[PDB]
Parts: C-alpha cells; structure tokens; sequence
RNA sequence: GGCUGUCGUCAGCUCGUGUUGUGAAAUGUUGGGUUAAGUCCCGCAACGAGCGCAACCCUUAUCCUUUGUUGCCAGCGGUCC
C-alpha cells in the first residue's frame, strides 16, 4: 500500500477541507456523524446529477451545504423547486436549519472525481475499459490538464485473473506538494466484481 | 511668480444632502478652470455604494409577481435601484430585510448590521396588504464608480454565483448635481482675486469636503503624468 | 396532428442604444447618435444638465 | 471589561476574524485591548493504518486549534451591540465575556 | 420513426444538459442568450 | 474492490520520434569525470519527455515587526517579601 493520498497530503497547503467547521470535543463526533449522513443522502439522490464535491459549513447552529456539480439544472430542477426539496431533507438529517448552495462546475473533464464516476458508469454498461480510460484521458488533454493519469484495477473484461492498467498523459507530480494534483476514485459494480478507477488530474503548481 | 493657494475656508450644509462650499483665494482666471474641472471630476469618478444583486425568496425570474404586495417586482427592484447606503469598513455586504403585517416597508426596517448606515429612514419599497403576506430579500452591496450595467456584468462576474439571484444596474455615483460660482472675493488689500462657490448635491452617503479632496486627489495624481514624464 | 408542442416565452429588456429611432408627436423623427456622459451635458446656471 | 476568546483549525482564518472584531470594536468604542496569541492546542492521534495487521505501519494526525485572546476596556452603548448583528466567518468559534 | 424530446444530446457536450432538467426542455427564468438550448428535440437515425 | 506490508526512501523504471538489426531486440539509459541521487558537467545516432532524485510542505536551530493577559517583571513606587 505504497502511496500517500494525494488530496490528504496537501490539505494544509494547496487544498481545502470539506467540512469546515470548529467544534469542542465535546459536538466534534455528533458533527462529523451529521456530515457523513448528509453527504451519504446526497450522493444517493444527485447519482443522475454528476455531483463532484460536497462542502459542508457549519456556523451558528446552522448547516451551509454547497454542492459542487457539472450540471445544476438537473439539481436545481425548477428554480427553487428541488433545491428547497433538498434542504428540508438536509435540516432533518442534521437537526438544525439548512442552507443549500449550488456551485457550478466548468469544465468536468478536468475534474477528476467527476471523471471517475464516468468512467464507472462506463464499465457498468460493458464498454471496452481500456477505450474508456483512453477517451478519459483524451478528453481531460484536449481541454488543458497539465497531465492527467488513471488506473483501473480488478476483473477487467470479466477476467478471472484480475489485473490493473494505467494510462498517463502530460505530467503528474505527487512528490511535488505544491502541485495542485486532483485525485479521486470511484467503483464499479460490475457482474464480474468491483473495478476500481482512481484518476489524478495535475491543472499545475500553485506559487505563494 | 506671484500666486497663492485657495483653502476651504467655509462648509455650509443646507441640509443633509444639498450643502454649498466656498474656495478661497483663487487667482484671476483660474476660478472657471478649477469649477469645470472639479465638476467634470465630481460627476464622473465619485465612489459611492448602491444594490447590485436582489435575492427575494420564492421567486423565479423578476417579471413574475408575489403574493400580498402593491409593487411589482419591476418596481421593487427599481425602488431598490434608488436605494442610498454608506458602508464605512467592507466593501461588500449582505444586508436583510424581513417584514410582514400591512403597511409600507420603508427603508428604516431592513435589520443593519454595525458598520452599514442607510441615510434615508422613509424610502418606501414595499406597500404589503396582507396580513399573511411576508417578504424576505437579502441584498447586496457592492461599491464602485460609474455605470456598470446587467448586460456587461452578465459575464463579467468570475465568482460563479449560483441561480435564483436577480441582476440589478449599479448606479455608483453618488453626486447627482454640481454647480460652481465665480464671486468677486473680498480680500482686503487685493480687489482681483475671486472665490469658487460649489454648490453639490449628493445622495447623502458621501461627505462634500472627503468628496472635493478626493477629486483634488485624482486630478493631481492625473496630472503627474504631465508634470514628471516631460 | 402536431405531436410534441412546447412553446418557450423569452423577454428580452432591450434599453437604448446609438442607433434606435426616437420621435417627438410633430414628426421630428430623429436616431439617437451619441449616449453622451451627464458632465458633457448643457448644463443650465442652476446645474441640471439637459 | 469584554474578554473575546476566538478559537478557529485555520490560523489565517483566525486572524481575518480577530482583525475583522478589531475593527468593529475601533470604529464604535476606543481603547481596543488588542489581539493577544495564545498558545495552539495541537492535539496529536496516531492509527494503524493497515485494515488487519501491521503495527509499525502508521499515521500520525494532529488538529492545532489556535487561540486569539481580543480584549475591549470600555464597554459603550453603540459597540457591545454592534457585535449582536456582525457575524463572523464559519469555522470561527467566538467566545466574547464582559467583565 | 418520431423525434424526441431527451437531454441526452448528441455530438456536443457538456454544453447542452445545462439550463434544463434531466428528462429535457430548458428549467425557467435564467439569462439565456444565443446559442443557447432550450428543448432538446431530436431523432436517433434521422 | 478498497486498505496494508514488503524489497526499499533502494536509484532506478519507462515512453515518444528518429536510428540499427530478418528479428527477439538494441540506442537513448552506455563512455570520462562527478554526486546522496538517471545529482551535475563533458562527449556520443540519437533528440526529447515522464514517473521517479531534488525542490515545494511540517518541525527544529538565529534574528526582526506586530501584539502583551490567565503570560513576563528589566526599570520604577508600594509592600503581607
């Protein structure tokens, strides 16, 4: 189990926390307990919407969710219709009056979560995974990624010995801590077994 | 090189909004050159603070209409165009306004926080009918100089806002109407001198002697580029 | 007959602009040249522009 | 005297929520004590990092929680309330104590 | 065969699925300008 | 699948285009020097690139500015020292 995660490494540097809340000893379980809920509900209702980060901030007993996906639209539904639905949901996991924001994600070819989940979806209709990854790759290239790489792993076209495979595109530091390296990983539910996709995306290194 | 130096001698405020001020001593001729200039300056490059976006809850788009309110949303969201406010720390708030029972919603019921001042206590918005009717928009205040309109600041904006927020025209500038006077200064041993009386009109939120030093700011710093580049 | 029927209502707010057609009531028709800044108005002694 | 205890894990947050009281304070009242560094709780957790077994492998985590001891001398009518309605950012556990 | 009315356009993307729902047609109010969708409506072999 | 140890924090592992060989393949990546290091120089049918060897991060060792209580007492007055 070689390698350090890439987004666990940075956090105090070039990436952000999720959660982003102070609490004593005394909440700080209740806490993460409620953000591990309503992250849970959301994941499975936004599955349709492509969902990249959820970021949950709390101040005042009150709960500021903000939802990070590709295509608000489907999220939002009609203007204030489904988000609202969302909310009270939300409150009522919590225990405490919630607040839903919903960013807007340009570009997600370049987010790595995002592609990630697509290419599980991939696997998950019986694509080729190799022509997928390749097109992953392709794609994140094309719309001006620094490098991007990805791997996938286990039962690969149903095989009984299972293996990993990988394709790496431009340049992907992870010594480098400066690097803003986005990785993610998603798995797919196959009828084989799982298949893991891990997918980093370099956009470049920050300067301060 | 005979000159002098003119000096704020005198600050009368008529009222709070329209308020006169001397200059005092002008050389001979120079009183027309300072008024337009300082009247250009003074219309064009003032900083003031005006609405910029309206988040009413329950709404779609602002052509729509709301349950228990005179005003259309057109005109909620003009009334709210000629709003007056003087934030003094930020350069960018949130306030809210909260309301229900009949009658008016004037300006004096949005819930200020410490360091924002809204100068006009009976600005009406809002003339609610009905008892069971509420009304709960979050404005925000942004701060600048000139006109900036909808249609540029459609794209313009970088910090992807979510949907739902209605766009309001910023009208920044704050003075609204300028006029100088050249008198006869009494000066008691010289009879060509003169005096430069501006008279402003401000929107209330900005101060008149802050307002001429800022422009007397801007047309020196203007022309440095003239006094040490040849 | 028709199948598939959706009709979508925009509204444009198209405001003034160097181009448009103005008109008084005695036929001075006229195409508004120039959306000149408040300073460079004609102001009157007692300072409201034109 | 209102004694203000600001705790915040980000420091940088921290220190834009102490300027920020700062400033309400200064504006409305005079004699702001001033914002006074006390010491960081960095409180360390180690964990095997191995789902089933191997002891040496392991992860060493801490959360420094910082404090920011602001201090106000003179209690007016205009700058204990100016607080009420000015909120700070989120992630800032703010702890005011007057007298 | 009919034509239809799905989100799920072709060819272009993630520049169609966006001032509409997941079953298609664009969502209400929005600053839509030109070049932009408002209800998806095509065939498959057409 | 996920997570983990391991050789081994060992200096290695590779790719593109080009070149040679029927080809498996080779070159690069070898050679003189150098270094902790495929670290750096010089040449060289190689030219380039990437992951890695480094650096970016934390901590600690010196100094400065800021801000001084529940922290400190140099100088001052008092003292129950």
């Amino acid at each position: 189990g070689q390698k350090v995660h890439p987004n666990g490494i940075r956090l105090g540097i070039v990436k952000p926390w999720n959660s982003t809340w102070f609490a004593n000893t005394k909440e700080f379980a209740d806490n993460l307990d409620s953000d591990f809920k309503v992250r849970q509900y959301l994941t499975k209702e936004l599955a349709k919407a492509s969902v990249s980060r959820i970021v949950i901030e709390r101040p005042a007993k009150s709960i500021r969710v903000t939802i990070h996906t590709a295509r608000p639209g489907i999220v939002i539904g009609k203007k204030g219709e489904d988000v609202e639905k969302l909310r009270k949901v939300v409150a009522d996991i919590a225990g405490v009056p919630a607040q839903i924001n919903i960013a807007e994600v340009r570009k997600p070819e370049l987010d790595a979560k995002l592609v990630a989940d697509s290419i599980t979806s991939q696997l998950e209709r019986r694509v080729m995974f190799r022509r997928a990854m390749k097109r992953a790759v392709q794609n994140a290239m094309r719309l001006g990624a620094k490098g991007i790489k990805v791997e996938v792993s286990g039962r690969l076209g149903g095989a009984e010995i299972a293996r990993t495979e990988w394709y790496r595109e431009g340049r992907v530091p992870l010594h480098t801590l400066r690097a803003d390296i986005d990785y993610n990983t998603s798995e797919a539910h196959t009828t084989y077994g799982v298949i893991g996709v891990k997918v980093w995306i370099f956009k470049g290194e920050i300067l301060g | 090189t005979e000159f002098l130096k003119p000096r704020l001698v005198d600050i009368e405020q008529v009222s709070s909004t329209h308020a006169k001020v001397t200059l005092e001593p002008l050389e001979r001729g120079f009183g027309h050159t300072l008024g337009n200039a300082l009247r250009r300056i003074l219309l064009s490059s003032m900083p003031g603070c005006a609405v910029t976006e309206v988040e009413i809850d329950g709404v779609l788009h602002e052509y729509s209409t709301k349950e228990g309110v005179q005003e259309d949303i057109l005109e909620i969201l003009l009334n709210l165009k000629g709003l007056a406010v003087r934030v003094q720390g930020k350069d960018e708030v949130i306030l809210t306004l909260n309301k229900s029972g009949i009658g008016p919603v004037t300006a004096a019921d949005i819930t200020h926080d410490g360091d924002v001042e809204i100068v006009k206590p009976q600005h009406v918005i809002c003339h609610l009918t009905d008892e069971n009717a509420s009304i709960s928009m979050r404005i925000k205040v942004q701060r600048g100089r000139g006109y900036v309109p909808a249609s540029t600041r459609i794209h313009s904006e970088e910090d992807e806002r979510p949907i739902g927020r209605l766009l309001v025209d910023a009208c920044y500038s704050p003075v609204e109407r300028i006029a100088y006077n050249v008198e006869a200064a009494r000066v008691e041993q010289r009879t060509d001198l003169d005096k430069l009386v501006i008279e402003m009109e401000t929107n209330g939120t900005i101060d008149p002697e802050e307002a001429i030093r800022r422009a007397a700011t801007i047309l020196a710093e203007q022309l440095e580029a003239f006094v040490d580049l040849r | 007959g028709v199948l598939k029927i959706v009709k979508v209502y925009l509204a444009v707010k198209r405001r003034i602009q160097p181009g448009d057609k103005m008109a008084g009531r005695h036929g001075n028709k006229g195409v508004i040249s120039k959306i000149n800044p408040i300073e460079d108005m004609p102001y009157d002694e007692n300072g409201t522009p034109v | 005297r209102i004694r203000i205890r600001l705790k915040a894990f980000d420091h940088r947050l921290i220190d834009q929520a102490t300027a920020e009281i700062v400033e309400t304070a200064k504006r409305t009242g005079a004699q702001v004590r001033g914002p006074i560094p006390l010491p960081t709780r960095k409180e360390r957790f180690t964990v095997l990092i191995s789902p089933h077994v191997n002891k040496d492998a392991r992860d060493q985590y801490e959360i420094r929680t910082h404090l920011r001891l602001v201090d106000i001398v003179e209690p007016t009518e205009k700058t204990v309330d100016a607080l009420m309605r000015l909120d700070l950012a989120a992630g800032v556990d703010v702890q005011i104590s007057l007298g | 065969g009919p034509e239809e009315i799905t989100a799920d356009i072709p060819n272009v993307g993630e520049a169609a699925l966006s001032k509409l729902d997941e079953s298609g047609i664009v969502y209400i109010g929005a600053e839509v300008t030109g070049g932009d969708i408002l209800v998806g409506k095509v065939t498959p072999k057409g």
